[PDB]
C-alpha cells in the first residue's frame, strides 16, 4: 500500500561490535576508559575500588 | 505496538467513509468523472 | 541536424506578479538540455508536426524568418493562422488561405489584425482553442548555434481561434537557421529576483539533483541523502479476461413486449449467461428517460454481472419520477418499491400510441415486493390524455457483487500474459501487477480473493478455471546521496 | 465567461469612485475584493501582469485599471488584545496591551 520499513544505519553485528567494547573497557580498564585512555587494572584491583 | 499501529492503518483502507465503495478502483470503472471525485473524495478524507 | 535546448524556453506562466520567491509551476515548457531540429537557410521550410505544442526559435542577421502557417493541411480546405511581419507592419490572419506548394515570401475568414546579431525565441500552445504566444527578442553575438544562457519570455499574445493545429509551417524572405523543439508537461522551480525577472530554473525530470532541488523548493543543496521520489515499475500491456460466450442477451424480449404487466403485479424478468450490448439500450432515441443510480451508463460496455433483471410494468407518466431510490409516495411506497442502495438504471418511454385505446387493463395498488373500500384502482389511458399517459418502464436491477459474472458486455478479450507487469481486468475488475501461477486453492463458488487492505490477492481467470496471484510490480523509494552542491554537482541514486 | 486574473476587457455595469491613498479601505478592483490600505509602490509589474500575489495566495499589489500604476495593500492593522488584570477580588481597574 505504500507501506515500508527501513533499516536501521548500526546492523546488530554493529552494535554487539558497541557494546563488546564497553564491556572490554569496562573489565580491563574500569572507568578510565570513560574519561579519558584505557589504562589497564588487574580486575581484583579494579574491584577494589 | 507498532505491529498494531500498522496493522490499523491497512485495515482503514476496507473502509468506505460515506463512498459505495472502499476499492478505488470499483468506483472509477463504474462512474464518470463528475460522480467518481465525490465518491473518491469521501476516500481521500478518510485516509488523509 | 540537432542542437541542445540547453536552458532555453521558459516563459513567465501567468500575469501574477512575484519577486525573491523560488516559485515552482507545471506548465508545456521545453524540456531542458533535450535536442530541437534544428534547420538551415543557407545556399529548409518544411512543414513539422505540432504536437501538444512548440518552441520555436530563431537567428537573424538580416530578418530573413518573417512568418509562420498553422493548421491540419494548410491548402485552403481548413481554417490556417498566417503570421507574417513584413518591414515595420505585423500582420496576422485565420484565412483558409491558398498557400503555395512551397509557400514563400519574395524580397471564409474569422480574424484579421495589421500593426548572428538577433535571437528571437518564441513559444506557441494551442489550449482549448486559444492559440497563446510568449516570445522574446534579445541581442546576440553568435553565427553557429543558440547560445547557452537563460532569460524568460512574456505572454504578447493570446488568439481565440478554434483552430485544430496538427501542423507548422514557418515563412522566409527569399533574394537565418531556426529550432523546432516540443514542449511537454514538466515541472519547474523558478527564481524571481528582487525585480521579479525569472534569473534561474531547475526542470524537475532533467536529472537527480535537478528532482532533489525541485523537492527541497531550493537552488542550493546541503549535503545528504534526500527522498525525492518513489520509483514503481510500469505495466507493458493490458490483458482483458471475460467467459468466452457468444449468446446475446434477451433485451429486445423485455423492450419491445407485445404486452406489459401491470405495476400491481410486475414482472420480474432474469437476464444470464449471455453477452449484454448496453449502447443499443443508451443510443437508441426511442426513451424517454434513461436515468442510471448506480453506474454511469457509458461504463455498463466494460462492467459486468452476476446477475441482471429486468422489472417490466405500465405506470402513469407523471409516476416516472417515483421509480428511484431515496423516493417515496403513493407508488414508490405502494405498489412498486426500490432499495434506497440501489444499483442499476430506469428506462422508460410512452405508449400513447400502443397501449392507450380507453385501455383499462391496467392496476395498480419491502423493496422489490410483489403485493398481488378496495386499495385497488385502475387508469382508463387514452391518446388524448402527456402525464396522464401510460409509460411502459422497466427497471434494470444489476448485482455487482464480486462473485462469478454471468452477464458480460460486448468486449473482446485478450491473450494473458504471465510473470510480467501488466494492466489487468477480469470481469471487469481492474488493478496493475504481477499475474503468476499459484497454489491458492479456490473453492468452486469463489471467484476472487481479497487481502487485509480488501484488495484483489489473487483471481481465477474466467475462460480457464485456474489461479493467478497478484503482486503488484517492484516499488519503493527513491534517495539522492549528494555531498554540498558547493563541493559538487554529482549525486548517486538509492 | 473567462475570470482568470488578468486585464478584464468587459467589465460590469458600474460607477467607479475616486481612489484614496494611506487610508484603510474597502477596495474592488475589476471585481476583485478586499480590505486594506492602499499605497504607492516600485514594484516593477511587466505590461502584462495585471495583479500580483503573496505566499498564500493573497492579493500582494494591484495595477489600476484606469492608469497604469502599482499599489501595494497592506492589511488594515490589527493585532491581539490582552487584559493585564489584578483578580476582581482586588479590583475591577484593568489595563489593556
Ligand atoms: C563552504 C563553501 O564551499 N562555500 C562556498 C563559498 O565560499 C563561495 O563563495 C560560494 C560561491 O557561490 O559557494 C560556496
Ligand atoms: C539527441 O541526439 C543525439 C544524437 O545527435 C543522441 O545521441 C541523443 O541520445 C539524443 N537525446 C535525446 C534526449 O533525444
Ligand atoms: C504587408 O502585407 C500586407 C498584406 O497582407 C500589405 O497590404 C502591406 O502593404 C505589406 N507591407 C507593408 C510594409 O505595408
Ligand atoms: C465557407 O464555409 C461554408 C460552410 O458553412 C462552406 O459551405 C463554404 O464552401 C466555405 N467557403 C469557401 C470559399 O470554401
Ligand atoms: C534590477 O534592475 C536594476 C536596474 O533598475 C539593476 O540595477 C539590478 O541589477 C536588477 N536586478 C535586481 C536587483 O533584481
Ligand atoms: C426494439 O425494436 C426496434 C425496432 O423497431 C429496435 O431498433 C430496438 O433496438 C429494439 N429494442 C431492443 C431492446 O432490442
Ligand atoms: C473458454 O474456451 C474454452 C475452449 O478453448 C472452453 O473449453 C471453456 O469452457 C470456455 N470458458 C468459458 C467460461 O466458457
Ligand atoms: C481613464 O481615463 C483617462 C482620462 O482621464 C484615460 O487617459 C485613460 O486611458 C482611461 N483608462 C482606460 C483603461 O480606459
Ligand atoms: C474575596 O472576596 C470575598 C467576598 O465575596 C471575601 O469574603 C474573601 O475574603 C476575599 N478574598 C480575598 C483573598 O481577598
Amino acid at each position: 500500500n505504500g507501506l515500508t520499513v527501513l533499516p536501521p544505519l548500526l546492523t546488530d553485528e554493529m552494535i554487539a561490535q558497541y557494546t563488546s567494547a564497553l564491556l572490554a573497557g569496562t573489565i580491563t580498564s574500569g572507568w578510565t576508559f570513560g574519561a579519558g585512555a584505557a589504562l589497564q587494572i588487574p580486575f581484583a584491583m579494579q574491584m577494589a575500588y | 505496538q507498532n505491529a498494531q499501529a500498522l496493522n490499523t492503518l491497512v485495515k482503514q483502507l476496507s473502509s468506505n467513509f460515506g463512498a459505495i465503495s472502499s476499492v478505488l478502483n470499483d468506483i472509477l470503472s463504474r462512474l464518470d468523472p463528475p460522480e467518481a471525485e465525490v465518491q473518491i473524495d469521501r476516500l481521500i478524507t478518510g485516509r488523509l | 541536424a540537432y542542437t541542445n535546448s540547453f536552458t532555453r524556453g521558459v516563459y513567465y506562466p501567468d500575469k501574477v506578479f512575484r519577486s525573491s520567491v523560488l516559485h515552482s509551476t507545471q506548465d508545456l515548457f521545453l524540456p531542458f538540455f533535450s535536442n530541437v531540429t534544428w534547420f538551415h537557410a543557407i545556399h529548409d521550410n518544411p512543414v513539422l508536426p505540432f504536437n501538444d505544442g512548440v518552441y520555436f526559435a530563431s537567428t537573424e542577421k538580416s530578418n530573413i524568418i518573417r512568418g509562420w502557417i498553422f493548421g491540419t493541411t494548410l491548402d485552403s480546405k481548413t481554417q490556417s493562422l498566417l503570421i507574417v511581419n513584413n518591414a515595420t507592419n505585423v500582420v496576422i490572419k485565420v484565412c483558409e488561405f491558398q498557400f503555395c506548394n512551397d509557400p514563400f515570401l519574395g524580397v471564409n475568414c474569422t480574424f484579421e489584425y495589421v500593426s548572428f546579431k538577433n535571437l528571437r525565441e518564441f513559444v506557441f500552445k494551442n489550449i482549448d482553442g486559444y492559440f497563446k504566444i510568449y516570445s522574446k527578442h534579445t541581442p546576440i553575438n553568435l553565427v553557429r548555434d543558440l547560445p547557452q544562457g537563460f532569460s524568460a519570455l512574456e505572454p504578447l499574445v493570446d488568439l481565440p481561434i478554434g483552430i485544430n493545429i496538427t501542423r507548422f509551417q514557418t515563412l522566409l524572405a527569399l533574394h537565418a537557421a531556426y529550432y523546432v523543439g516540443y514542449l511537454q508537461p514538466r515541472t519547474f522551480l523558478l527564481k524571481y529576483n528582487e525585480n521579479g525577472t525569472i534569473t534561474d530554473a531547475v526542470d524537475c525530470a532533467l536529472d537527480p539533483l535537478s528532482e532533489t532541488k525541485c523537492t527541497l523548493k531550493s537552488f542550493t543543496v546541503e549535503k545528504g541523502i534526500y527522498q525525492t521520489s518513489n520509483f514503481r515499475v510500469q505495466p507493458t500491456e493490458s490483458i482483458v479476461r471475460f467467459p468466452n460466450i457468444t449468446n446475446l442477451c434477451p433485451f429486445g424480449e423485455v423492450f419491445n413486449a407485445t404486452r406489459f404487466a401491470s405495476v400491481y403485479a410486475w414482472n420480474r424478468k432474469r437476464i444470464s449467461n449471455c453477452v449484454a450490448d448496453y449502447s443499443v439500450l443508451y443510443n437508441s432515441a426511442s426513451f424517454s428517460t434513461f436515468k442510471c443510480y448506480g453506474v454511469s451508463p457509458t461504463k455498463l460496455n466494460d462492467l459486468c454481472f452476476t446477475n441482471v433483471y429486468a422489472d417490466s410494468f405500465v405506470i402513469r407518466g407523471d409516476e416516472v419520477r417515483q421509480i428511484a431510490p431515496g423516493q417515496t409516495g403513493k407508488i414508490a411506497d405502494y405498489n412498486y418499491k426500490l432499495p434506497d442502495d440501489f444499483t442499476g438504471c430506469v428506462i422508460a418511454w410512452n405508449s400513447n400510441n400502443l397501449d392507450s385505446k380507453g385501455n383499462y387493463n391496467y392496476l395498480y395498488r419491502k423493496p422489490f415486493e410483489r403485493d398481488i373500500y378496495f386499495p385497488l384502482q385502475s387508469y382508463g389511458f387514452q391518446p388524448t390524455n402527456v402525464g396522464y399517459q401510460p409509460y411502459r418502464v422497466v427497471v434494470l436491477s444489476f448485482e455487482l457483487l464480486h462473485a462469478p459474472a454471468t452477464v458480460c458486455g460486448p468486449k473482446k478479450s485478450t491473450n494473458l500474459v504471465k510473470n510480467k507487469c501488466v494492466n489487468f481486468n477480469f470481469n471487469g475488475l481492474t488493478g496493475t501487477g504481477v499475474l503468476t501461477e499459484s497454489n491458492k486453492k479456490f473453492l468452486p463458488f469463489q471467484q476472487f480473493g481479497r487481502d487485509i487492505a480488501d484488495t484483489t490477492d489473487a483471481v481465477r481467470d474466467p475462460q480457464t478455471l485456474e489461479i493467478l496471484d497478484i503482486t503488484p510490480c517492484s516499488f519503493g523509494g527513491v534517495s539522492v546521496i549528494t555531498p554540498g552542491t558547493n563541493t559538487s554537482n554529482q549525486v548517486a541514486v538509492l
